C-alpha cells in the first residue's frame, strides 16, 4: 500500500516541480512566495492538474479523502527542497483547490455525491470560534509508558484500543507538549 | 521455594462430628 | 563402550533419561542398569497413582543388595489435598531400605508436624534418621511440639527449612542452616522458641526466621537473650517479626560480645516502632570502677551485608556505627536502608538533627562498598540526592543500586547521578522500579547513551519483595 | 621438545607434549610413543582439537559443537575413541555434542537420528510407558 | 533532547539571573520577614515573585526566549532555582509571575 501511496506522491511532487505555462513555473513560484510571507499552503487549480496528467486527476476525484493527504505530503516535500538546504522546519501544508466544474445547488447534493469533490455556492450565515483539531499526537501507554505517535489527516480517527507491547483494558493517553494542532472552525451555508 | 497458590475448603456433616458430645 | 554412558546420561536430566529409556530395549537397558546415574527427582506435583508407579520403579530396579545408592535432591509435592495423606503414607511405607534419601524436600502444605512425625515413626523405612538436609512446607501445631522431635529423629541433618504454611488445632551439634518461615496471618506464635531458648546449636552457620511472632510474656525472647546461645553465626536475616524490636537487639549488641564473626545481617521489622539512636551511654557503676566495655565494634567488626530495610533506625545512629568505626568499611561491601522513615540527607531544611544522616561522613568510611539499596527511601527527593552527587569521589566500589519505588526522585537526580557517575565507564545495574516521576526519555536516554549497562523501569511493578531472592517473608 | 607419535594405523604425528599429554594415559603406556587404539582421521581430528586447545584449562562449548557439526558415524567413532586411551576433555565434549543432539527427541525421532530400530515387542513397549509415566512433563 | 539532561544548567543560571538581578532576592527576604512577624505579632503575603522579562532577556536571551516558548521546560526549573533561593534565606514551593513586552505573545 505504501509503495502505492510513495508513486502518488512522486507524481504530485512532479506536478509540483514540472508543471510550467509561458516560461514560469507557477507552482513553485507560488509555493516559494508563499513560504517567504510564512502561510503555508498551496492554491492548486484543477485545470492544471487535469492538463499536467488526467490520471492524476482521475486518482484525486476517485477518492479525495485518500488523495488529498498525500498530495499535502508532495508539497512539504517540495516545500523543503526549494527552501531549505538539503545537507548543511515547516508543518504540514494545507491543499487549496481552485475549481471550474459544474456547480451543484446545495438542494441537490446527496447520496452520489458522498466522499466526491464538489463545487457550489450560498451565502454563509453563521461562523463558529476556532476550535482546535490534532494533526500529530504524541501518545503513551497509561501502564508500561511505551511511547509511539499517530499522524492525522482530517478527511475521515481514534486511539489505539490496546498496547503495541499487561497493560489494562483501555490503556492510551495524549501528551500534549509534543502534540501538534490546527484550527478548525465551522462554518453554515446557506 | 513456592510462594502460595489458593485451594476452597469445604464442610459436611461427618461421623466424628455426629460422635461428638 | 557400556562403562563410560553415565558420564554421558548425567548430562541429561532424571525424567528425560527416563523417556529416553523408550527408544529401544537395549538403551532401556543400558540407562535402567546405571542406578547412578539418576541423583535428583522432580515429583512436583504429582498425582497418587504416578507416584505409585515412581514407588513400584524403585522397588523394581533400585532394590538391591548392595547397600549402595543415594539421592541428592528429591523434591516431592501431591497435586491433590487429600492425596498428600495417601503419597506421603506410601513414601514412609515403601521406600527400599537399602537406598539413602540425601536431601527430601516435601513440600506437603496440608499435613501437620505431627502427623509427618507419625509417618516417620511407624512407616519405619529409616533413612529420615539418616538423611543430610530436609525442608517442610507444612501445617503447623501449635498445642505440640513435634517439630524439635524431628531433628531429635534425624540427627544426621545439617540444613532445615520449615515453611509453616498454616496452623491447625541439650546439644544439636549436627546443625548447620535453619530457615523458619511462617505465614504472619496465619501463625500467631513462634514455633521453635522453647528450642533456641533452651538449646544450643554450636555449629550452626546461618540462621533466618522470617513471619513468626514474638510473645509479649518473655523479655528474655524480647531482649534476643536466646540469640547468645548461637557463636560462630555467620549470616542472621530476620524479617516481619512483628513483635521484635531493632531496640532490644542492639541492647543485645550493646552488652556482650555474642558474636566472634558475623558476615552478614539483615534486620527487617514490619511496624513503625519509636526511634532508635545509637545508644553510645557507656555508664560507671562509680568512677572508682570501670566504664561498661561496649560490644558494637568487636561485635559488627566483620560484617560484609548489612541490612536494615524497614527499621526506624535514625540516620545519626547509622553516622555514629560509622565515625565510631563498629562497622568497619574495610570489609563492608552492601548496605541495604530501604524504607527507613527516620532517614534524612543533609541538604533538608525540615528535620530533627538526630534523623540526619552525614552521608559524607559515611562514604568516606566505608567506601569500598559495592550495592546500596535505598527503595521505599521517601526522604530521598531531588534535593536530597545532591549529596549523593557530590559524594561520587567516595563511592568508587558501587556497582548496583537500588532507589526503585521512590515516588518522589524524578530522572533529573537520576540523570546527573550516572553523569557525574561516568567521571569515574557505566554504573553496573540500576532499580528505579515503580518510580513514577521517571519520564520515560530519560531512561531511553540513559538505555541509548549507555550510562548503565542494565537498568529496569517496569513501572507497573507494585513491590519489592520477590521471595528467595529479596526477601524470605512468606508471600 | 616436541614428541613423535604413532597411531593405530602406523603413520607418525609430532606436537607439543602438553598437547599430547592432553591423553593421560600418555604419561605411562609407551620423546616417542605408539597410540595402538586411534585411526588416522580421528587421530588428526584429536590433534587439530588439541592444537586449538593449546592453552585451555580443565579442572556448552561454542567451538567444540561447530568443530564437531560432523558425520554421525565418525563423530561417534570419535566417542568410541579417547577412552580405551583416555583423553577426557574429549569426552566432556562428546557429551555436550551428543546431550545437544538429543535433547529433544522422541524415541522414534532418536530411531531415525542414531538409524536404529524399534527394538521392543512393541505391546511391551505399550506396556512400560504405560508404567513408567510420572516421566511425564 | 531530553528534559532532564538539560535542568541542572538551567536550575543554575535561573539561579545565576536571580543572584544578579538580586531586587529579586530582596523581594523574597521581604515576604520572608513579613510573613514571619505576622505569624509571631499575634494577612500573610504569598510565596509569588513577579520577573521583568525584560531583565531575564537582557540576562540570558536563550532562556528568556526558553520561558516565552517553552515554558513547560523552563517554568519548573525557574521556580526550583527560586525555591532553592528562598530556601537558602533563613528560616513551601515558590511561584513565578511575569511583566512586560511579550511583542507577537
Ligand atoms: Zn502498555
Amino acid at each position: 500500500n505504501d509503495d502505492d501511496n510513495t508513486e502518488i506522491i512522486k507524481s504530485f511532487k512532479n506536478f509540483i516541480l514540472e508543471f510550467r505555462l509561458d516560461s514560469q513555473f507557477i507552482y513553485r513560484d507560488q509555493l516559494r512566495n508563499n513560504i517567504l510571507v510564512k502561510n503555508y499552503s498551496l492554491t492548486v487549480n484543477m485545470e492544471h492538474l487535469i492538463g499536467y496528467n488526467e490520471d492524476i486527476y482521475k486518482k484525486l476525484s476517485d477518492e479525495p479523502s485518500d488523495i488529498i493527504p498525500l498530495f499535502e505530503t508532495a508539497i512539504t516535500q517540495v516545500a523543503k527542497r526549494i527552501s531549505i538546504l538539503s545537507r548543511a522546519s515547516l508543518p504540514t501544508f494545507q491543499l487549496i483547490l481552485n475549481s471550474n466544474a459544474n456547480q451543484i445547488p446545495l438542494r441537490d447534493l446527496d447520496s452520489e455525491h458522498v466522499s466526491k469533490i464538489v463545487r457550489l455556492s450560498g451565502i454563509i450565515i453563521s461562523t463558529s470560534v476556532l476550535s482546535s483539531r490534532a494533526t500529530y499526537l504524541s501518545i503513551m501507554c497509561r501502564n508500561c509508558r511505551h511511547t509511539t505517535s499517530i499522524t492525522i489527516n482530517n478527511f475521515n480517527v481514534s486511539l489505539p484500543r490496546s498496547c503495541l507491547s499487561n497493560c489494562g483494558p483501555d490503556p492510551y493517553i495524549i501528551i500534549h507538549e509534543s502534540s501538534k494542532f490546527i484550527d478548525q472552525q465551522f462554518l453554515k451555508l446557506q | 521455594a513456592i510462594t502460595a497458590r489458593k485451594r476452597r475448603p469445604q464442610v459436611k456433616l461427618t461421623a466424628e462430628k455426629l460422635l461428638s458430645d | 563402550p557400556i562403562e563410560i554412558l553415565p558420564i554421558i546420561f548425567q548430562r541429561f536430566t532424571t525424567k528425560e533419561l527416563v523417556t529416553l529409556s523408550l527408544v529401544c530395549n537395549k538403551w532401556r537397558d543400558k540407562i535402567l542398569y546405571h542406578l547412578d546415574c539418576f541423583q535428583e527427582f522432580n515429583l512436583a506435583p504429582i498425582n497418587f497413582k504416578n507416584f505409585v508407579k515412581f514407588m513400584d520403579f524403585l522397588q523394581q530396579n533400585f532394590t538391591r543388595t548392595y547397600r549402595k545408592y543415594i539421592l541428592s535432591q528429591v523434591k516431592v509435592s501431591s497435586r491433590i489435598t487429600s492425596e498428600e495423606l495417601r503419597i506421603t503414607q506410601l513414601l514412609f511405607s515403601k521406600m527400599p531400605k537399602c537406598i539413602n534419601i540425601e536431601r527430601l524436600i516435601l513440600s506437603m502444605p496440608t499435613l501437620t508436624t505431627t502427623q509427618i512425625f507419625k509417618l516417620m515413626v511407624r512407616g519405619g523405612t529409616d533413612f529420615f534418621t539418616r538423611l543430610l538436609e530436609l525442608s517442610l512446607m507444612i501445617t503447623y501445631r501449635p498445642d505440640k511440639q513435634h517439630e524439635l522431635e524431628i531433628l531429635q529423629t534425624c540427627p544426621l541433618l545439617k540444613k532445615i527449612e520449615l515453611i509453616f504454611v498454616n496452623s491447625l488445632v541439650v546439644i544439636y551439634s549436627e546443625l548447620e542452616k535453619i530457615t523458619l518461615i511462617c505465614d504472619k496471618k496465619k501463625i500467631k506464635n513462634f514455633p521453635l522458641c522453647r528450642a533456641l531458648l533452651r538449646g544450643q546449636f554450636p555449629l550452626l552457620q546461618k540462621l533466618t526466621i522470617t513471619g513468626v511472632t514474638f510473645p509479649m510474656n518473655n523479655q528474655d525472647i524480647m531482649n534476643f537473650q536466646w540469640l547468645l546461645n548461637f557463636p560462630d553465626l555467620k549470616e542472621l536475616w530476620i524479617e516481619d517479626n512483628d513483635n521484635c524490636e531493632l531496640s532490644k537487639f542492639l541492647q543485645l549488641l550493646k552488652f556482650s560480645n555474642v558474636w566472634k564473626n558475623l558476615e552478614k545481617l539483615t534486620f527487617r521489622e514490619n511496624k513503625l516502632y519509636p526511634i532508635v539512636n545509637l545508644d553510645e551511654d557507656q555508664p560507671v557503676t562509680n568512677d572508682d570502677e570501670v566504664p561498661s566495655m561496649l560490644f558494637y565494634k568487636e561485635n559488627l567488626q566483620n560484617l560484609e551485608k548489612l541490612d536494615l530495610m524497614g527499621t526506624s533506625i535514625s540516620g545519626s545512629a547509622l553516622t555514629r556505627l560509622c565515625e565510631q568505626e563498629y562497622l568497619d568499611g574495610r570489609k563492608l561491601r552492601s548496605l541495604n536502608i530501604g524504607n527507613c522513615p527516620n532517614i534524612q540527607f543533609p541538604n533538608n531544611h525540615a528535620h530533627t538533627a538526630r534523623m540526619i544522616l552525614d552521608v559524607n561522613a559515611v562514604l568516606k568510611r566505608l567506601s569500598k562498598l559495592e550495592e546500596i539499596n535505598l527503595s521505599h527511601l521517601s526522604s530521598l527527593n531531588d534535593s536530597t540526592m545532591k549529596s549523593f552527587i557530590i559524594n561520587v569521589p567516595f563511592l568508587e566500589n558501587l556497582k548496583r543500586l537500588d532507589i526503585s519505588h521512590n515516588f518522589e526522585i524524578t530522572g533529573i537526580s537520576i540523570y546527573e547521578f550516572l553523569k557525574k557517575f561516568q567521571m569515574d565507564q557505566p554504573l553496573a545495574y540500576l532499580n528505579i522500579d515503580g518510580c513514577s516521576q521517571v519520564s520515560h526519555i530519560t531512561v531511553n536516554m540513559i538505555r541509548a547513551q549507555n550510562l548503565v549497562t542494565q537498568v529496569d523501569c517496569v513501572y507497573e511493578r507494585d513491590v519489592w519483595r520477590k521471595f528467595g531472592i529479596n526477601s524470605y517473608s512468606y508471600s | 621438545s616436541n614428541v613423535v607419535l604413532v597411531s593405530g594405523e602406523g603413520e607418525r604425528f609430532t606436537v607439543d607434549k602438553k598437547i599430547a599429554e592432553r591423553s593421560l594415559l600418555l604419561k605411562n603406556y609407551l620423546i616417542v610413543m605408539p597410540v595402538p587404539n586411534v585411526r588416522s582421521s580421528v587421530l588428526q581430528k584429536v590433534i587439530e582439537w588439541a592444537e586449538h586447545h593449546r592453552d585451555s584449562n580443565f579442572p556448552v562449548d561454542s567451538w567444540d559443537r561447530e568443530f564437531l557439526k560432523v558425520d554421525q558415524e565418525m563423530l561417534y567413532e570419535i566417542i568410541l575413541a579417547a577412552n580405551y586411551l583416555n583423553i577426557k576433555p574429549l569426552l566432556d565434549a562428546g557429551c555436550k555434542v551428543v546431550a545437544e543432539m538429543i535433547r529433544g527427541r522422541s524415541p522414534e525421532e532418536i530411531r531415525r537420528t542414531f538409524n536404529i530400530v524399534n527394538d521392543f515387542t512393541p505391546e511391551e513397549e505399550a506396556a512400560i510407558r504405560r508404567e513408567n509415566e510420572w516421566a511425564e512433563d | 533532547f531530553a528534559p532532564d539532561a538539560v535542568f541542572g544548567d538551567r536550575v543554575r543560571r535561573f539561579q545565576e539571573f536571580l543572584d544578579t538581578f538580586t531586587s529579586y532576592r530582596d523581594s523574597v527576604r521581604s515576604i520572608q520577614v513579613y510573613n514571619s512577624n505576622n505569624a509571631a505579632n499575634y494577612n500573610i503575603l504569598p510565596h509569588r515573585i513577579i520577573i521583568s522579562l525584560d531583565d531575564l532577556r537582557e540576562f540570558d536571551r536563550s532562556f528568556w526566549s526558553g520561558i516565552l516558548v517553552e515554558p513547560a521546560y523552563f517554568i519548573p526549573p525557574a521556580e526550583k532555582a527560586l525555591t532553592d533561593l528562598a530556601d537558602s534565606m533563613d528560616d513551601h514551593p515558590w511561584k513565578l509571575s511575569f511583566k512586560g513586552s511579550f511583542g507577537a505573545h
